[PDB]
Formats: C-alpha cells, structure tokens, sequence
C-alpha cells in the first residue's frame, strides 16, 4: 500500500577500508580492510553493510586477476584469478592487475601503465551497474612514489531527474 | 606486507572524503543541554547519526544540521558552532485545544514544522476529546523543535529553544474542519499561541572561535539582527585589505511583512537575505539551512553556477502543503527582487493541499549600492562574489613564477644568460594570462590596453621613497555576462512586392 | 582449534580482522560435520555386516 | 600536444603471444539496418537490425638483421588453428582471427625491411549446438506432476485398505473431483462451444460410475486431466479465486487411521500441490502492478509449498517427494522473484510535489497517451498523483 | 524495440537464428518455418549435435504467436569459406494429416455427417479441429482405401464450401466465411514497399 | 459491452471535430493557437 | 503562441526536474509530427556575442518556421541585428495573403490556411 | 643494420631446378573461419575452418648480353608439367606450382633488361584415391 | 615481518593445503642480511640478491 516504497531488496556484508586498523611500517600508514563488527545494546554483534561502491572497488583492486600466458608459464597454483569465475554469465574475468605491470625505466611510462590498468579494472564497477562514471587521477613522477585518487560517481534511489542521455545504471538501489 | 607477489605495493589512504574538505561550511545555532558538545567552540561533524547525542535533542542545530545532511549527502564536511541558549530566554508555548465526543471513525493528521514532523493517527467513535489529546501527544514526533504535553483535550507546545526562534510557527494545518473521506465528525482544533519568544543570544566572539580558520559556507539558524549584524561583520572583516583573506559567505533570513522584511535589510554584500512571508508553514531556518547547503555543496568547483531555477535551486529536502493565497503576491515579489532579497517560491503548482516543494529565484546577495553610493550590479549575483574569490586565488597563484625572479628595471637589457626579467615583459604575460582566462573567471573585455597596469614602487611613492622589488599590479576585470535583453518588433505585412 | 565438542573453530585472539577466511573455516567444518551426521549412517546401514542402529528392519 | 610521448601512449601490438611493432592501427564499426522507401511517398523507413562485425586492420614492420627469420616466425604464428588474442594498438585486448597477412619484401628495391599487410576479425567465441539459452521466464510443471504421481500412487490403493473405509475414502476421491468440477464450471461461464458440452459430459460420466475410482490409476488420471481443463478455460486473474478455494479445501487432514487416513491424505496433498502449481502459473501469465504485489503473491506459494514439505517429511512418509517439493520451490521462487523485480522494471521516480497523470506520463516517457499506465499502478485522484510515482524504466 | 521473433524448439529460445522466413497461407493446409542456425565446429574440443527430427516449434511474431508445429528436417551444409551452417524446416501440427494413411477400421461411414468423418479422420493423431461452419449430412462415406488423411478431408470440404488451412495455436480450422478482425488501410504512398 | 471508457486518441478527435464544426464553422484546428489550447483542455477534463 | 513558450530541453546527462522539461503535453496527440513552443532562452550563451547573436538568430528562424510550416504565413523572416552591450533588435516580418486568390500562375501554392488573411 | 649483407642473407631463388635472380618476395598466409551476427544481438560468432592456401609472388630479372635466350629458358621451365620444388628467398624450399608469368620487354624504351612476375601456390599431392 | 626487516630470507609453504597434506616451500624476500653501511649509515643499496649480482 500507499507506504510501499523501500525496495525490499537488502545489503549484504561490505568490506571498508580501515576496519581493521592502519599498519604503520615507517614508510607510512596503509589500511589494511576488513569487515566492521557493529556491536549492539546488549550484545549481539552484527557485520556493518555500509559503502557498498567503495566495498566492491576494494575487492576488485585487491584481488589478483588470472595473469597472461607466458612462454615459460606459471606455477600451478599461482596463475591469478578465482575458480568461481567459472559459473558467472557475463563472461567477465575478477579481480585487477595492477600488480602485473611489466615494469621498466621512465616511471612515466609505468604511470600510464598503471592508469590504464587501473582504468580497465575500474570500469568493470560501471559494467556490473553499481557506478556510473568512475575516473582516476593518476598524476605523479616522484622517485616511486604515486597518487591514485579514485572517484565513483554514484545516484540516489529514487530517480529525481528527468531526461537523460544515459538509463538508471542497473542496480541504483545499492545507493552507488 | 611481506606475504605478497609483485612490487606494486598498494597503500589505501587511511579514511575516505578527501573529495571534501575544500568546502567546509559552518553552521551556527543553539543547542539544548542533552548535548555533549562544548558550547561557543566549532567542532567537526562526521555523519548523521550522532547529532541528537551532541546537540541535543529537537534542538535548533540538531534540526539544521539534518537539512544539510538531506540536501546533498556527500562534497562538504560540515563544522558546528553550537551556542548555549540565553539566560533570561524565556520559551514560547503555544496550545492547541480538541473539542469532541467524535461520532463516527476516522483519521486525525496534522502538519506542523515539515513533513518530517507529520502525524497520523486513528480516532474511533465515542473516543472523547482527552483521549484523541492523548493519542495525539503519544504520536508527535520527538524531533519537533516543541516538546507536547496533554491535558484534559489541551495540548501544550513549548519550544526547546528558549528566544525569539519559537515564534515561527503559526499555520498548523489539521484535517478536522472539512469533508475529507476520513474525518472524525464532531471534532475541533483551535490554536492559540499562549506564551511567547523571548531574549536571544548576542554572541560577537566570531575572533576567537573562528579566526584564521578559512570557511566557505556561513549558515545562521537565527533571526536576531543583531546576530545577523555580527555574522556580517566578521564575513566582512574577512574580506578585508590588511590580512591575507579567507573568503566566505553567509546566509541568513528574514521572515515577517513587506515593511518589515525591507526594513530588515541594508547595503551588506556579504549576505544573501531570505525573504520569508508571514504565514509561512515551514520553521524558517529549516529551509534556510536547505538553500545554504545546497548553494555551499553544488558550487564547489564550480564558482559560476547560480542557485536559481527548477533543476539547480530546487530544495528536495522541504515538503509545503500549498495554499489558497500564495504567500508573496506578485507586487511584492517584484519588490523583494530589486531590494536585493532572494524570494522562494512552490514549484509545480497542484493546487490546494497537495504537498510541494519551494525553489529559489534570483540567487543574489543584499547589495545594491557601492561604497561612494553609486548603484551597481557587480556583486549582486552570489555567483560573481565566488567569482571574485576564485579569479583572486588564481592570480594569486599564478604571480608565484616572479618570487626570487631576479628583474631588471632602469636598464631592461637583460644580459645574454640571465634568467631576469622587466615590468614589460611581466606585464605582457600576465596579460597574456587574463586574456586566456576569458570565458572561465572573466568577460570578454573592454579595452586590455588600459585595464591592465603594471607599475614598479619606484614610480608610484614620491622619490627617494620606494623600494627595490616591490610592484603595483592594477586590473580592471568583469565576470563573464550571460544572457540577452532582445527587443521584439513584431509586425505583420498584409501587402506583397517580392 | 577444537571446542569442548569437537567442532573445530577458528582462535580470535585479541589481534583478529573479520574476513572471509573464517566463514570458510565455518563451512569447512560444517562439511565435516554434515558427511559424519548424514553420510557415514546410510552407509554403515546398507551392508547388513555392519549395521548398527537399523537391524530391526 | 608538445609533450605527447607515443610509445607512452600507444600499446605494443602482439597477437596470439606474439610480439610485434606496428605501424597502422585501423577499425571498422558500424551498426546495419534497413531502409524504406515507400513508393509514391514522401517518407522514408528505418530498422535496426544488429551489430556490424568489427575488422581490425595493421601494417607491420621488420627492421632488423635477422627480419627473414622473424617475418618466417609470425607467419608461422598467424597461420596457427582458431582465433587467438589481439592487442590493438589503440583499443587494447580482444579475440581476433587473421584473415590475410601480405608479406611485401623486395631485395635490389629495398633490402632489410620486410612489410606485413594485416587483416583481423572480431571473432567470438560460440557454444556448440544451437546456443541453446535457457528459459527463465516460464515456470515447467512437468516435473512437479510426475513427482505428486509417484507420491499419489504409493499411498492409494482402495484395494488394501481395511474393508470399513474404502467406501469413505472413495467418497472423499469423488469428492474431490467434483470440487474441481464446480471449478471449471465456475471458470468457464460464457463458453458456448460444444468443448464444453462435451467435457461436462465426460465429468458427469466419471463421476455418476461406481468402480472408476477404486483404481489408484483412473483416479490419477482424472485428477491430472481435470486440473489440466480447469487450466487451460481461462487466462490469469481469472482463475485466482477459484484455485485459492480448491487450496483452502484440501488444508484439511484425515481422521482415519493407518492405511486409510494415509490414503485419504494423499488425496488432499495431490490435490494441495497440484493447486499450489497452477496458481504459480496462472500468476505467472499476469504482470505485476507493483514490486511488493508480486513477492506477496511469491510469499503466499512458497509458504503453501513449505507447508506441503513439512507434511511430507514429518516422519519420514515420503523422503522423494520431500525432495521433489523443494526442488520445485526453489524453481518457483526463481520465477517469481523475476517476474516482482525485472517483467516490467519499475522504479520509483521522486516528482516534486503532486502533478497530473497526464502531466507525470509526458515527462517521464515523452508520451501522454500513457496515462493510463500510471492509474494501474498509483493510487491517487487521476488530477494528483504524487508526489512519488511509480512506473516503468525508460 | 523491433524484435519481433522469439522461437522456442522447447524453450530453447533461439539467439542464433541468423535468418528466418515464416509462410501462412489458406491455399494450404500447413505453414513453413525455416530457421538459419550457426552451428561451429572446433575440431579438438567437444562437440554436441541436436538430432530432432521432431522436436517441435512455435515463433512467437513480435510479441504474439505466429507459427506453431524442427519436424520438417535438419539441413547441416558444409563449405570452405562460410561453411557450418544449419538449415531447420518446421511444418505445422496439422501435418500427419498431410503424410499419414487413413488407417480407420471400418472405411464405411454411414448415416454420418461432414464434421464427423472430419473428426475421425484427425483424432488419429491428436490435431484438435476448429469446426465453425456447419453441419451437412450424407448417407454414404467410403474412404479410398489408405488414401491420404488430407486428400479425404479436402475431398469432403470441396463438395461443400469449407476452407480447411490451420490456426495459430496449432488447430485445425474448418472456416467458411472470414476471420472477422480487419485491421490496416494499406494506401500507396503509405506503406507498400512494393505491390503487384 | 455497449460503451467504455474511448481511446484517448479517439476522445481527442472527436472532440476536437466538434469544436471546429459547432464553434469555429469547420476551420481546422491550428496547432499551438488557443483553440488548440482549448481543444486540449476539454480532452484533459473528460479524461479525468 | 510560438515565441513565448518554452519547449522541450534537450536531453543532458545531468538531467532536468521532472516538471521542468519544458514543452506541452498536448503534442502527444497532434498528426503533424512536430513541438509546440520556441527554444530562444535555451541558448547556450557564450562570449564574443556576435556568436550569440548568430547563434538566437538561428533558434528564432527555427522556431518561427512553423508558421509557413501550419499553413498561415508564406514567407517569415527575421532581421535579428546588433551587438551593442547587451541589447538586441529582432524585427519579425508575417508575410500574408488576402482571402481571394487575386493573383494567377504562382510559383508557390496558396496557403492552407488563407481564411485567416495572414 | 649497419654491416647487414644482404647477399649472404636471402637464399638465390630458384624453381624446379632453374636458378634465377628474384627483386621480390612475397606471401599470403591466412586462416579462414566463419562469421557469425545473430539477428538483433550484441554478440557475435566465430568458428575456425581450416587453413587458408598460401601463394607466392616474386619478380625475376635478367640483365645481360642473352637475356632473350635465358628468358626463353626459363619460359620452357615455367611451363613443364606439374608441382615442382621452389627456392622462396625468405621462405626456402616450398613445393609451389606456376599459376602465372608476365614477361614485361621492350625495345625503344629500355632493351637489355627483361622482368618477370611469378605467381606460385603451394602445391601438395593427395594421393588419388581421396586417402 | 621482523625477520624481514633484519635482512633475513623466509621461506613459507605455497598451496593452502591443511595439516598433514604435503606441500612445497617457497622463498619470500631473496635478500641479503646488508642493512647498513659503512660509516653505520642504513642503506638499501646490496639488501637485494640482485644488486649484489648486477654489481658484480
């Protein structure tokens, strides 16, 4: 009735960043992500289900992708990727590659290297419907060093604008 | 980590919005003493989901706030300034008498503050008045800004907040006087407004709390002029000459008659009055804090953007039922306009009932006269004033490349190998930089000849009195024009001569 | 480590982070547990030189 | 721009493994259609028919001092079986299959480079057969029937029951048969073809006999055939009512004892399921008004079918059928979650206050005439819908 | 969208087809559908075949039924170049009728009607009929001994006006007059591609 | 049977008919004139 | 009529307020395939007004096409021209028609609409 | 290269034993397979068919006082029955079979010199009775 | 990680394979116990096996 409208759909557990604390290494302080446990008034703890985007982005960044023949070949039991990957439709590959780039001199040639990766990984986020318009601003030379800032262009559940070039993504009820 | 594979070594940034923090907007109100949060001192705020516990609850603040939440949920970090309630403030109570027995079923609602606050209930037959009082009182919402007590079929509304901000409720909307297909028959609703405001606080510490501490966004949940008089000042005073600026802008309100309201306003460039009508069915600093968070989280990087329109100044997170007289009437809203007042009005028109929500028209700051008392239109629209802001930085960061360049005045015949300079040169590639900026932080122009001056201090001050190094960097600039102003001649012609 | 009954369950010492690996613990063991309960009865029924709760049928 | 690094910019070419230096990079995109041209008229048509296959062309080049040797190794390489992997140079990673290689190498002309004209194809892979894809928008019931079968058949036999009660468990098969009866004649009205006169006839001429139900395999037969004519009268909400009254009849158990409250009971559960089966189909064949509509008419099932699978596990009666109702559950809320979620996809567009129905159906669509589409689905006076209004996408 | 087809061999829903022609007609008692399957072939991998032979059909026609009754024939081609090809041909339901033999016992029918040697001569092989003409009465009904199930019928609906072609839902329409259901002015200038 | 709610397109043509025959003689309805204003009006108000 | 009423924005993919999109919900019905209302405050404005200029020139010829279009004008035309600061000057010539053809061997062909007299 | 001898790089080319002097080399290897574009679909298909028969481009050229002479000769080679065994210069030894052999000579234009273009296919015997 | 600070080579089992199960050990960090320099200043210059064989 006339107070229908929560999509009865839910969330499942989402990973966060900083859930389980940062490492310093006296390099700096890095993430190190997790599951969040949210307690309760009386007990009864529960896993938290917030930033879903920002949680599918981590798994996709944080996972080894299956790697590319080589001559030599791999080990087997190293050749990246996840044997779940064999039941899924969409005919799609999980996890990035960010971590297999061919590295070389000229770090500004490893820096566009790695924007492309990253790019090609990342675009799996609008593939799959979650995103709409994810970009990165790789920019930095250094000695090693790099910035990577990531953003996820995200809609509300309920569709508020009318007109569009594009559709509501495909799963807008995640809050993007 | 050490178990891993490769060499690219990932390290996340510890907490996520750094998208943010390069909006921050402040918003100023009073707090109730449920609260933890220390009083006269900004502080940080994370989310939504701890204000009732820091700012008390029902409170002003904890009531803003959750508008600037509403309006856009992520590109500011929001900072409170919460103030502790007057001392001899005295809170406003109005009442509200039931008079039954009911005779038939049926549903009571009403809608008091927003539709946040909305109350339904059910009424059977035979209920009589203190009973419907009494379910009433169990169903308001606790977040209303008016705690409610039942007695006898009276209702007793105290506002939370002691002062004059309890007086801005006066157009409760019932359900009990008309046919509607559900409506208790025998039952009335009068409203009464006992009690009433009372002394404000007058803070004037604007120094202290906030003093190099660069906001963007100014929100006041107030209307004592006064406050508004010393908000003003301290937006001024940081757009000032002497210390290295912190640009910002405020937004206050001003609710009440046509006099009054253009009584209320001055000259004050940094200001943006909300002109607000005397039966106005939404508490005032709700939708004011609406229009300031929406205005302070959309023209974040982009500075030109006015706050004006269906699509890009329209206040999702504000429900009104409409009304038979619609509020301003056209006299007056033409008059607001030129007095240099934002004026809000309801969207789609759905006729009577009907909840809606209000837009904003002219998205315009309280300025209409310079300081020798010249009229102009310079800073009239909100957007030129972040425009001004913006082409200062910018400038700002641009004449970095001169610091420790060595220059060469009095000969101009830089050397073959050095890496000098001379006001000549300097001038035609800041030149050169003003008119590359046309069309994103400047118009067109008028004559690029004699808009952009660059003199050394050895020409300016008397002689024997300037000092090597120094320079005078005059420009003349105006932000980027948009629209027409055609002039139709429309006119038929009956006879024909190929 | 092994619980009270059996049930070999994962060891939160005071440094844990909540991942998927311990739900994988989780149904390791419940595979192990459900094979005992489910599979190695109707097995050591079907042969009548080792039934042990089904010789009335 | 002036600071444009190519080799930074663009990807070494390789296929198949192998690597290699390009020196052109070209495509071929497109989308095929028709096109009308109605005679005498000035109009003209349209029709989107598909996707273009894409073509990758290259031009490859050798300069080195052993080119021979390295021009003989990628003609060995593009001549290998099947399509393999392609990295364009400007469009990355996708499956080729060479179609052409010219090999252009002169020697009192040009001699130690070697030039190599390239011609992919885009070739997907494919799945031997017919790419047969499934068929996830229609409920099966065959399975479900011949599993509610084998579990009648075991535990009905009128024939070795104790002798005082074979007469009433008769009567309740009878019975049963004349309540699906009523329902075909209640679901049918208005149908005046002689079909009708013919299967009342036949519903007459099996009940008014005496020995036809004392066979567990006329029994079953009637039953099946009944329910198949009951669902094969009308089309959708029709047939809601009356199937929900035939689940409510046989939610009763059996006072009988032993063998016969057996039998007796495996009347009322044939008679439960094979309800609880053509009311998921019948509300199958109906679009769902609203998200929450459709899973409460999934929840009304799945709990019937739970229900149903508690009876048939309770003291290991039948462990088969136990398994064959959850099988066919699963089955069900597949197709009816669906059916709720993705037959028509509705959203909840967020309107600023209360609009028109013809207002709200331009906007969103483009197309007033759909107004009539947002009554179905919206409550509200038809001059003010809102101000939250749900349809479908765009 | 401009789909139009949907074809199911049994739920298989084609996405393959890479052409098709569907023909209905009144002249006639069937249709003929003729579906244009890829079909690769990897010569090391596994490889899977579909025999049908009869497997039956239906196209549903831009969201509506069209045909219903791979009977005909499966048609595998071969070719160096655009080999690997599958040619499927589906007739209508109503078509033992068209291969068959009569086989009724007696062949005398006698003091029976039109519709009732129709009736017979079809519940041989389950093909429901759609009788909405008439019924006319004749004394004597031999059939030629194993003639054809549809040379008898049209010999029996000639002698008396019954067009005899089939349905959509895969019945067996006995008509005399028209299907009601008029529909499109097709003007030139308006839509005819091409007219003769 | 007998009569329903008509076709919205059918609705609109016939009032449209009856306005440019009883009213204006039988001038077609030109777009965007007040006429087709108030054409548009009538349908709007017999639709609801 | 024409000029002042707003039709339909074009599609953004910022999108527009649904009650916003301008345009008439009445041209869901008409036969001649065409909007109803002019598009001259939808200009992308943009400096070096001369561009402007040229630019509201072109949306109001468009716009003012459908008069010739319904049948009621033959030849309209505009003579949009100046740059000044802001102002602008935007005569509109209706070019009409009698209602009796005085006229023999046109290359046109009579108005639909004559009746009115243009 | 720098120090790159061609001479010593490309085999002398030659056919069915008659050795020439050849300007270029050329080939035409491929693999040829279906195309699949189901109707209203964004997929498409493809299916390997074989291998694709290679052919061989070369142009010969005879620059000496009895051009006329060895042109004539290698015309009657050229012609002789059947596959023979050819000397590719970049590609070595291969079994091809003439297809094609323009003889370009004149006189007032340029005399001396004659070219030739060659247009060979891999040529391999079944057997005879179809395996 | 401690050993991996004081420039010590660790070796763990490759496959997850649980207890009893035989598995196969691999080599984390292939470096050399180098951590600092002469004149005691840290240094990273011979911590990898590698640099050790390119200086050579």
């Amino acid at each position: 009735c006339t107070v229908d409208v929560a999509d009865r759909r839910k969330r499942f557990w989402t990973t966060q960043i900083a859930a389980c604390g940062t490492s310093s290494d006296d390099c700096g302080d890095c993430a190190r992500p997790g599951l969040q446990l949210m307690c309760n008034g009386q007990g009864q703890v529960t896993v938290s289900t917030d930033n879903y985007a920002v949680g599918l982005a981590l798994n996709i960044l944080l996972t080894d992708a299956s790697k590319a023949d080589t001559g030599c070949g791999w080990t087997p039991g190293n050749r990246g990727g996840f044997w779940g990957d064999s039941f899924r439709s969409d005919n799609l590959r999980s996890g990035s590659k960010i971590r297999q780039v061919p590295t070389r001199t000229s770090m500004r040639e490893t820096v566009s290297l790695i924007r492309a990766y990253a790019l090609d990984d990342l675009k799996k986020l609008v593939t799959y419907g979650v995103a709409k318009s994810v970009d990165v601003d790789l920019t930095y030379r250094g000695s090693n060093k790099i910035d990577m800032t990531v953003i996820i262009q995200g809609v509300d559940g309920n569709e508020s604008r009318v007109g569009l070039t594009g559709e509501r993504i495909s799963n807008a009820w995640v809050w993007s | 980590d050490a178990l891993s594979d490769g060499f690219v070594r990932l390290c996340i940034d510890p907490s996520l919005n750094f998208f943010g923090e390069g909006c921050k907007i402040l918003v100023e109100g009073q707090m109730t003493d449920d609260g933890s949060a220390t009083p006269d001192a900004v502080t940080c705020v994370t989310s939504e989901l701890d204000i009732i516990e820091r700012f008390g609850q029902g409170s002003v603040l904890t009531e803003s706030l959750r508008k600037v939440f509403c309006t856009c949920k992520s590109g500011v970090s929001v900072y409170a300034l919460p103030r502790e309630d007057a001392a001899a403030g005295v809170k406003a109570v109005y009442t509200l008498t039931i008079a039954g027995p009911a005779t038939t079923d049926g549903r009571v609602q009403l809608y008091m503050g927003e539709a946040e606050y909305a109350v339904d209930i059910g009424v059977d037959a035979g209920d009589t008045a203190t009973d419907i009082a009494a379910a009433i009182v169990a169903a308001i919402s606790p977040d209303f800004p008016y705690a409610a007590t039942a007695a006898a079929g009276v209702i007793t509304l105290t506002a939370r907040n002691a002062g004059t901000i309890g007086n801005h409720l006066s157009v409760i909307y019932t359900n009990l006087g008309s046919c509607t297909s559900v409506t208790p028959e025998g039952v009335t609703v009068t409203f009464a407004q006992t009690t009433a405001g009372s002394v404000n606080p007058t803070p004037n510490d604007y120094a202290t709390v906030v003093n190099e501490c660069c906001f963007a966004v100014y929100v006041l949940s107030s209307d004592d002029t006064d406050w508004q008089e010393n908000l003003r000042d301290w937006i001024r005073s940081a757009w000032d000459c002497s210390k290295p600026q912190c640009f910002g802008h405020g937004y206050v309100f001003n609710k009440g008659t046509l006099g009054q309201v253009l009584a209320d306003g001055d000259n004050s460039a940094e200001l943006s009055r909300l002109a607000l009508p005397t039966t106005y069915p939404v508490l005032p600093y709700l939708t004011n804090a609406a229009y300031g968070a929406l205005s302070a989280c959309s023209t974040c990087n982009n500075p030109e953007l006015n706050i004006q329109g269906q699509t890009f100044g329209l206040l999702s997170c504000i429900n009104m039922p409409e009304s038979c007289t619609p509020g301003w009437t056209f006299g007056e809203v033409t008059q607001l306009q030129a007095n240099g007042f934002v004026v809000s009005g309801p969207s789609t028109t759905s006729g009577q009932g009907n909840y809606t929500s209000p837009y904003i028209y002219n998205d315009v700051t309280n300025y209409l006269r310079d300081e020798k008392n010249r009229p102009n239109a310079t800073f009239r629209d909100a957007s030129s004033r972040r425009l001004a802001a913006a082409t200062g930085v910018a400038l700002a960061e641009f004449l970095q490349q001169f610091n420790g360049l060595a220059v060469f005045t009095k000969n101009t015949n830089i050397r073959t190998g050095i890496i000098g300079t001379n006001p000549r040169l300097m001038l035609g590639k800041i030149r050169k930089w003003a008119q590359d900026n046309v069309g994103t932080l400047f118009s067109e122009f008028d004559n690029i000849n004699e808009d952009i001056q660059l003199l050394t201090d050895f020409e300016v001050q008397p002689k024997c009195v300037g000092q090597p190094g120094i320079f005078h960097l005059n420009m003349r600039y105006r932000p980027p024009v948009r629209g027409a102003r055609i002039n139709v001649n429309m006119a038929p012609a009956l006879f024909d001569n190929c | 480590t092994i619980t009270e009954a059996g049930n070999c369950a994962a060891c939160w010492t005071t440094d844990h982070c909540p991942t998927l690996v311990d739900y994988a613990v989780n149904v390791g063991a419940r595979l192990a547990s459900v094979i005992e309960r489910t599979i190695w009865p109707a097995v050591r029924e079907s042969d009548p030189f080792t039934a042990v709760t089904s010789t009335a049928d | 721009g002036p600071c444009y690094n190519p080799d930074a910019e663009y990807l070494p070419a390789s296929f198949k493994g192998f690597s290699f230096d390009a020196d052109s990079s070209d495509s071929d995109h497109g989308r095929n259609g028709a096109e009308a041209e109605f005679v005498f008229g000035e109009r003209t048509g349209y029709a989107d028919l598909g996707i273009k296959i894409k073509s990758y062309q290259l031009r490859a080049r050798f300069q080195t001092n052993d080119h021979i040797a390295q021009t003989n190794a990628f003609i060995a390489v593009l001549e290998s079986p099947g399509p393999g992997l392609l990295v364009h140079p400007t469009r990355g990673t996708v499956f080729a299959a060479c179609r052409s290689a010219r090999v252009t190498d002169s020697k009192v002309d040009a001699a130690g480079v070697t030039y190599v004209e390239l011609d992919f194809v885009e070739a997907n892979s494919v799945l031997s057969g017919f790419g047969l894809v499934g068929n996830l928008v229609a409920l099966a019931l065959a399975p479900i029937i011949t599993a509610t079968e084998g579990s009648f058949k075991r535990h009905f036999s009128p024939d070795n029951i104790r002798y005082y009660n074979t007469e009433a468990v008769v009567s309740t098969m009878a019975q049963a048969v004349t309540q699906v009866q009523n329902a075909y004649l209640a679901i049918s009205g208005n149908d005046t073809s002689q079909d009708k006169w013919t299967t009342v006839r036949d519903f007459r001429n099996v009940l008014i006999d005496e020995f036809t139900f004392y066979s567990p395999a006329n029994a079953w037969n009637v039953l099946r055939n009944g329910f198949a004519i009951l669902d094969a009268a009308a089309t959708g909400s029709d047939k809601f009512n009356v199937l929900r009254n035939l689940i409510n009849w046989s939610s009763t158990h059996s006072d009988l004892d032993g063998e016969s409250g057996d039998a007796e009971n495996a009347i009322f559960t044939a008679v439960r399921v094979l309800s609880a089966a053509y009311l998921a189909k019948a509300y199958t064949e109906t679009a769902a008004t609203t998200v929450n509509e459709g899973l409460t008419q999934y929840d009304l099932i799945a709990a019937v079918l739970e229900q149903e699978a508690q009876i048939a596990k309770d003291d290991c009666h039948d462990n088969e059928f136990f398994l064959q109702i959850r099988a066919f559950a699963v089955d069900v809320a597949r197709v009816m979650v669906n059916r709720a979620y993705n037959s028509p996809s509705l959203i909840v567009y967020a309107f600023p206050g209360t609009v028109h129905g013809l207002v709200a159906a331009w906007e969103i669509f483009g197309d007033a005439k759909r107004s009539r589409d947002l009554e179905a689905r919206n409550n509200g006076s038809p001059w003010a819908v809102g101000p939250k209004i749900i349809s479908e996408r765009v | 969208m401009i789909k139009p087809m949907r074809i199911f061999i049994g739920g298989e829903e084609l996405v393959t087809y890479t052409s098709a022609q569907l023909q209905r007609t009144k002249k006639q008692m069937t249709g003929s559908l003729t579906v244009e399957i890829f079909l690769d072939y990897v010569p090391t991998k596994p490889t899977i075949v579909n025999a049908v032979r009869g497997k039956e059909i239906l196209v549903y026609i831009m969201g509506e039924l069209a045909f219903t009754g791979a009977g005909g024939d499966v048609s595998v081609n071969f070719s160096k170049g655009n080999g690997y090809s599958v040619t499927l041909t589906a007739r209508g339901r109503t078509k033992y009728l068209i291969d068959s033999s009569q086989t009724h016992p007696t062949g005398f029918f006698k003091n029976t009607s039109d519709k009732k040697v129709i009736e017979t001569l079809v519940k041989e092989h389950n093909v429901v009929l759609q009788w909405d003409a008439e019924e006319i009465d004749e004394p004597k009904v031999t059939l030629r001994d194993g003639n054809r199930i549809y040379n008898e019928i049209f010999e029996r609906c000639n002698q008396n006006c019954h067009f005899a072609y089939e349905t959509r839902d895969g019945k067996l329409l006995i008509t005399d007059g028209t299907n009601g259901t008029v529909g499109e002015d097709i003007i030139l200038g308006y839509n005819i591609l091409d007219f003769s | 049977c007998t009569i329903q709610r008509p076709d919205p397109q059918d609705l609109r043509n016939d009032i449209a008919t009856r306005f440019s025959t009883n009213v204006l003689g039988g001038a077609p309805i030109i777009p965007e004139s007040n006429e087709f204003y108030v054409v548009s009006l009538e349908y709007a108000m017999q639709e609801e």
